């Protein structure tokens, strides 16, 4: 019921755009 | 509302919010005490500051986390000091070092909701996180930080523990060592606060040889390796191959009079005690994270001590992102970021339900 869930969360880590993340500082 | 992710460093705290390209804040992993008349703690500079008057300690030497009082300084530090905010108010990703015992994992998880009485929480393991950081969710990441390194092969995300290699050696054990060879060459390097000078000439004029014999022979025949540095005292200590004899001991840590495996050999080792159908994955995304794995000519060195250990047929290929000293707390910021994590989120309403076993 949850491995979905992880095996969508995998999908948006591999395609996840390391930028659209807000510049520190 | 926002996440919070803690990368709890054996010797730097890196904290910020889930979202962020890099960490609001990274301090020091140490807690101070009044020393005597037997306020009352002190956490990260300003214990350093302060030091004449409190009796510091290291909560996470080696990355486990060993006194639960002084951990309690850090994350209250993290959260009022640092980041200025009501811990109740948002969901906290902790991270934690490869082979964290279970018991350890459910008191970080006890403190959180019952201590600091946060929303939800999280604890991931910093190697995966760091592999996350790099697009990937299979790998074998290679952190080496301040306390300990470790060799960690991830399958389809997640860590496979029996393959999972350890050497209690890392850059603290650098600086260490540099100031051992420094002292004997006559220069004083002993208070904590003077190994500080030694750690800054590490990380300035250190770097990995390919060939620890070649640039050996070059520094005894030459003087083209010489880099000078200006101690505070006005002093000006020159190094040739002390720059890269200190690093060596990553690959060769009888250095420092160790008899275990150097760092490619525990690389390859992790390799071949993971399934044989998923080496070359491994040898294909070699990983390397970690304040240590910045010196110069570490990726190079270790695609050749690699590819002399493997099969000639094997593809070897070494990964070492520039956002490297922060790849964990990238990874647990794009992980707690994303919008199927939310699911995943321990609640106190699960903990108060079922307890702190409810983190495994
Ligand atoms: C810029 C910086 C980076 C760093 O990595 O700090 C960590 C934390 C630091 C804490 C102890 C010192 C006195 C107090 C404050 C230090 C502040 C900033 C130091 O102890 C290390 O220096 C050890 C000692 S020798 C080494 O290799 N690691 C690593
Ligand atoms: N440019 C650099 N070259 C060599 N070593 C570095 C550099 N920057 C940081 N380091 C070292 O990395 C180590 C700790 O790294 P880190 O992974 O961030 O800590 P944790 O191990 O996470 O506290 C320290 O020993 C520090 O001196
Ligand atoms: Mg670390």
């Amino acid at each position: 019921d949850l491995p979905k869930v992880a095996e969508n969360l995998k999908s948006q880590l591999e395609g996840f755009n390391q930028d659209k993340l807000k510049n520190a500082s | 509302t926002t996440a919070l992710v803690c990368d709890n460093g054996s010797g730097l705290v890196k904290a910020g919010f889930a979202g962020d390209d890099a960490p609001r804040a990274v301090f020091p992993s140490i807690v101070g005490r009044p020393r005597h008349q037997g306020k009352d703690s002190y956490v990260g500079d300003e214990a350093q500051s302060k030091r004449g008057i409190l009796t510091l300690k290291y909560p996470i030497e080696h990355g486990i986390i060993t006194n639960w009082d002084d951990m309690e300084k850090i994350w209250h530090h993290t959260f009022y000091n640092e980041l200025r905010v009501a811990p109740e108010e948002h969901p906290t990703l902790l991270t934690e070092a490869p082979l964290n015992p279970k018991a350890n994992r459910e008191k970080m998880t006890q403190i959180m909701f019952e201590t600091f009485n946060v929303p939800a929480m999280y604890v991931a393991i910093q190697a995966v996180l760091s592999l996350y950081a790099s697009g990937r969710t299979t790998g074998i990441v290679l952190d080496s930080g301040d306390g300990v390194t470790h060799n960690v092969p991830i399958y389809e995300g997640y860590a496979l523990p029996h393959a999972i290699m350890r050497l209690d050696l890392a850059g603290r054990d650098l600086t260490d060592y540099l100031m051992k060879i420094l002292t004997e060459r006559g220069y004083s390097f002993v208070t904590t606060a003077e190994r500080e000078i030694v750690r800054d000439i590490k990380e300035k004029l250190c770097y990995v040889a390919l060939d620890f014999e070649n640039e050996m022979a070059t520094a005894a025949s030459s003087s083209s390796l010489e880099k000078s540095y200006e101690l505070p005292d006005g002093q000006v200590i020159t190094i040739g191959n002390e720059r890269f004899r200190c690093p060596e001991t990553l690959f060769q840590p009888s250095f420092i009079g160790m008899e275990s495996a150097g760092i490619h050999e525990t690389t390859y080792n992790s390799i071949m005690k993971c399934d044989i159908d998923i080496r070359k994955d491994l040898y294909a995304n070699n990983v390397m994270s970690g304040g240590t794995t910045m010196y110069p000519g570490i990726a190079d060195r270790m695609q050749k001590e690699i590819t002399a250990l493997a099969p000639s047929t094997m593809k070897i290929k070494i990964i070492a992102p520039p956002e490297r000293k922060y790849s964990v707390w990238i990874g647990g910021s794009i992980l707690a970021s994303l919008s199927t994590f939310q699911q995943m989120w321990i609640t106190k309403q699960e903990y108060d339900e079922a307890g702190p076993s409810i983190v495994h």
